[PDB]
């Protein structure tokens, strides 16, 4: 018989009729390495931890490029104007920017 | 003084009401519901029973003819039938052989017990609610039923309390109730004046005593085959005792909220669904002044295991620092956590533990004894049990809040992943400003 | 056979439907109510009487005290005095000139006519309506009554009727009554264990024969004066006394539609509300077929009076050709008049007379007598008496058709202007479609 939480009511033959309850045991570990705290919260809400997972794992993909996308516009508007008119590439900056035109460029 | 709480309505489980005004000293409260039993306003529209097919003795008459009389019974069936021959034991019978009638009558009427067992149909379109509860503060311990609706007050000790009106309006009958003898079947019985033989309330009258019995049974005869004094009629069988052994289960073997169902004044006992709001009337004779109340201070919580157990998994050691030996009333103020006991005394050392029932991997409530607020922390463990025969004492609440490990790691992703998104954001203002001026 | 209709709820108002079917002559009906009651589903919250005081003899002890008692009594109350010197008829009574008290003490109950006279408050939440409707076809009148909803059932002798829910669901009442003898009072009493003194309410008990009895009726308990023995109090008057000479009116008296309320199975009969739906079952053992009905042939009416009287203030005059005498059956198939009697006598002369009754100038009902139909046309006069003292037998309906002579002024002027506005737009075209190409 599925015992799900709210419990159950069952009668046997002519007895009497018995209410059990069900606990709220799990099969992970809480209160330890990030990687088996996942699975505490997955023997509870099995189907409601993997939309919750991906939300807090799309907001850091998504979130890591958009720094990277600031930082090559910010990268081009320190570079462009030395590589319009001949001159030189001025190695101070080649410490800060890694610039592509390195060497013969 | 007034006061409004809203209790749960779950049978057998005590409420915490906490009352707090000025220059007395805090008071706790404990109300438990007892037992809950609603009933519709039931009217009975018929009432069925067996039948009882009552046909007399055959008459025939030899020398001549004969007519029926056309009374008025529920289902008075004459017909009298032409030449016949009757062959009784000794020799012939009426000394002739042919011109010679036989009136043959049958009818129907109510079952003789019918007053005893019988079937009852009512109507459930309205409820009226009502309860048992147990009210305790200090020295006061009684119990007291009232209408569950805004217009009925009880006096305890010298409160005057009132129940309001229920949240929800659910009833587990539908329309319709169908009673025989401990048991109510969710049934569309068939209208007065609608009977159908074979199916439930093919004998319908109005109540036990009266008259105007309303029978279709299909009550049909036949001539007598050849030469028997016997009469045939042929009908459809009882309906009644079609319906005590096709009789699935009843309306208590399905009912949804855990609802058991009695039957005499037809009712719904025990039903565990939405909540109740109260409205207290504690006068100021009961409470006590802050002069004669012990003065705590300096509040510290502890705990040392709390299990996610059902019942009272988890001790909190909790040190303070009194003056003088009294009494004080414990409460907390989230949902989080519950406690028990709510009124326990005082010493002068600070040593006293509390015994909560919380349901969440790291809860985080906060605890006044006598006006004297702190705060609490736990690192719960689950329990190694599967299945339990009592039920649950905690309001369900899974949120590790602000501080606990699940929480750490969290604010240390998204307090190190933001701080280089809005970082590149100083960079495009850093910049871009030099550009643009040169 | 089938067919439904709806009949309006106005009491001595004979309605006639009609009967049309492939195979046999058209066939009319008549239902008219004849009564109508209106119960609510009650359930007695109190009842109230007129309360009776008893102060026993009042106890005096001449050397010792006494002290309280703390009975068990509805309004009870008692406290001693102090040394009272009696002084009762011939000399002094105790003979002493201190230390000799006297213990006082009343309480209240119910009357003794209690059972006679009360006020019973109910409340109304739901209705189940009855009616009285008498049935006329062919030669047959039978008057059966029925619970109008849409589902209990009725035969009237070979045929099966049911009645339809009513249309709204008003009530006359509110959800508060109070009945005492003959007059139900729509008043929202107040509720019970919250009774005030003066007002309704001040003696309350569950039904009429219990324990359990409710009262605040203000009793207060003085120190009796200088030396006679007498035990004095004070108290607020019997409300019910107040509520006899204080209430206005009964709700027989403001009653919303014109309905009389009776009391003692709480009623609200003859109400005027909406509409009733029916529905038929005649076999087809009631009709005529379509040979045995006299043929009609060449229908003409013409008009002769037309007022517009309430009772049937019109007399028309039709024609025809027949081939041999019978019974027909005539009916309107308009809302505009409604010809009496339903069940004309057809002979061998073309000439027979109906009596009609409108409410407009010009009417333009047509009348169907066997399977033929024709249209009348009358100019209509309006009555002279103002106020009548019967009802209203007509149709409240106010139009002349298309033809009267009010709306034949109307077509030449809208034909006027109207085919002079189209000529000058024709003369428009004309010239947009000449001079914008030369
Ligand atoms: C005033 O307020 C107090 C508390 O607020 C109430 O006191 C409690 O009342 C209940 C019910 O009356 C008491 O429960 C009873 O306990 C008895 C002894 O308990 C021992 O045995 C049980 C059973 O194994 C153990 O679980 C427990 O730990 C103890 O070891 C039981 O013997 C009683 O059972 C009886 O009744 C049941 C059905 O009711 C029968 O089936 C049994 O055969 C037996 O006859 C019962 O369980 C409880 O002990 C009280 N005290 C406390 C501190 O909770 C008062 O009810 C309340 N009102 C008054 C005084 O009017
Ligand atoms: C259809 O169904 C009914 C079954 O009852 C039958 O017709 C009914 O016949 C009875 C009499 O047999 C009618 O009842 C009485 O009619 C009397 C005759 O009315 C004359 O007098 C009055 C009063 O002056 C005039 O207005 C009228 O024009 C006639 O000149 C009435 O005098 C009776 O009055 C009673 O009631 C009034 C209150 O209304 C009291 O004040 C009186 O004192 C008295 O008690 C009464 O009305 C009855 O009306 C008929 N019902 C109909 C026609 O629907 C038929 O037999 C049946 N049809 C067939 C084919 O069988």
């Amino acid at each position: 018989i599925p015992v799900t939480e709210e419990g159950i009511e069952y009668r046997w033959g002519n007895n009497p009729p018995v209410r059990l309850w069900a606990q709220l045991t799990t099969e992970g570990k809480p209160h330890g390495w990030p990687h088996e705290i996942i699975l505490y919260y997955y023997g509870l809400y099995p189907a409601a931890t993997i939309a919750a997972v991906s939300a807090a794992g799309l907001a850091v993909v998504l979130s890591l490029l958009a720094s990277c996308y600031m930082f090559a516009t910010a990268r081009r508007k320190c570079l462009t104007p030395y590589a319009l008119t001949p001159g030189a590439v001025v190695p101070v900056t080649l410490g800060v920017l890694c610039c592509a035109p390195r060497a013969h460029a | 003084y007034e006061h409004t709480a809203t209790i749960p309505n779950v049978v057998g489980f005590p409420y915490k009401a906490h009352i707090e005004r000025n220059g007395f000293s805090p008071m706790t409260l404990q109300l438990e519901v007892l037992g809950t039993s609603l009933e519709p306003t039931l009217n009975l529209e018929y009432i069925t029973c067996e039948y009882k097919t009552v046909v007399p003795s055959p008459y025939i008459k030899c020398c001549g003819t004969s007519e029926c009389r056309s009374m008025e019974r529920p289902d008075y069936q004459c017909q009298v039938y032409t030449g016949v021959y009757p062959f009784m034991w000794g020799g012939a019978y009426c000394f002739c052989d042919t011109e010679n009638t036989q009136l043959s009558e049958a009818y129907v009427d109510r079952s003789d017990v019918c007053k005893h067992d019988h079937a009852a149909a009512y109507k459930a379109h309205t409820a009226a609610m009502k309860a048992t509860i147990r009210i305790s503060y200090g020295n006061l311990n009684q119990t007291t039923t009232a209408f569950v609706n805004g217009e009925h007050t009880v006096t305890v000790g010298g409160s005057r309390f009132t129940f309001g009106p229920i949240s929800t309006a659910w009833t587990p009958f539908d329309n319709k109730i169908v009673v025989y003898k401990n048991d109510v079947y969710n049934q569309d019985f068939p209208p007065y004046g609608s009977g159908q033989p074979g199916r439930f309330g093919d004998i319908q009258s109005r109540t036990v005593e009266s008259k105007d019995l309303y029978a279709n049974t299909a009550l049909k005869l036949s001539r007598p085959s050849s030469g028997t004094v016997h009469v045939p009629y042929t009908q459809t069988p009882s309906s009644f005792k079609y319906w005590i052994k096709e009789r699935g289960t009843s309306l208590n073997d399905k009912a949804p909220f855990g609802c058991v169902i009695k039957t005499n004044p037809v009712r719904a006992e025990n039903c565990a669904v939405g909540n109740i709001p109260v409205s207290m009337d504690i006068p100021d004779t009961a409470f006590t002044r802050v002069i004669d109340a012990p003065a705590v201070t300096n509040l510290e919580c502890q705990v040392a295991v709390c299990t996610h157990s059902s019942d009272f998994g988890g001790i909190a050691t909790l040190t303070f620092k009194t003056d003088k030996p009294g009494k004080c009333a414990v409460h907390s103020h989230s949902n989080v956590a519950t406690i028990q006991e709510a009124a326990v005394d005082i010493k002068t050392d600070g040593k006293i533990t509390l015994h909560f029932s919380t349901a969440s991997a790291s809860p985080a409530f906060k605890v006044s004894v006598c006006s004297a607020k702190t705060t609490c922390m736990a690192a719960c463990e689950p329990p190694k049990d599967h299945i339990v025969p009592y039920g649950a004492s905690h309001n369900n609440q899974v949120f590790p809040d602000m501080s606990g490990t699940a929480m750490t790691w969290v604010q240390r992703v998204a307090g190190g992943l933001g701080g280089l998104t809005l970082a590149a954001v100083a960079v495009l203002i850093l910049v871009t400003c030099v550009t643009m001026r040169r």
